[PDB]
């Protein structure tokens, strides 16, 4: 039982740290998405609408 | 007196037959449990660092 508990603890901690890693990556990723979207005029919105 | 000597003999026979094998079985179980616990802990650590990387 102690071995199983340690296994669960360590695997869960590792996967939670991995979730945090993608979290930080995705946040720093979306910041630049917003920054790029800020420089969109009517032509770009028209392109997005006609692509969708 | 025949039966008294038989009592002593069967006491010693029961000792040698079940009392010591029980202790040996207990030692075997705890040794194998130690081995399995170490194996599971090492495998869990390997899997955890796999997931981390």
């Amino acid at each position: 039982a102690e071995a199983e508990a340690a296994s669960v603890r360590m695997r869960g901690e590792a996967e939670a740290f991995a979730i945090g890693a993608r979290a930080r990556a995705e946040a720093e990723q979306m910041a630049k998405k917003a920054e790029a979207f800020q420089l969109y005029q009517e032509a770009a919105q028209l392109d997005m609408l006609l692509e969708k | 007196a025949v039966e008294a000597q038989e009592i002593l003999r069967t006491d010693k026979e029961l000792i040698a037959t079940v009392r010591r094998p029980a202790e040996a079985e207990a030692h075997r179980i705890q040794q194998i449990a130690e081995g399995e616990k170490v194996k599971q802990v090492l495998l869990a650590q390997a899997e955890a660092e796999k997931i981390r990387k």
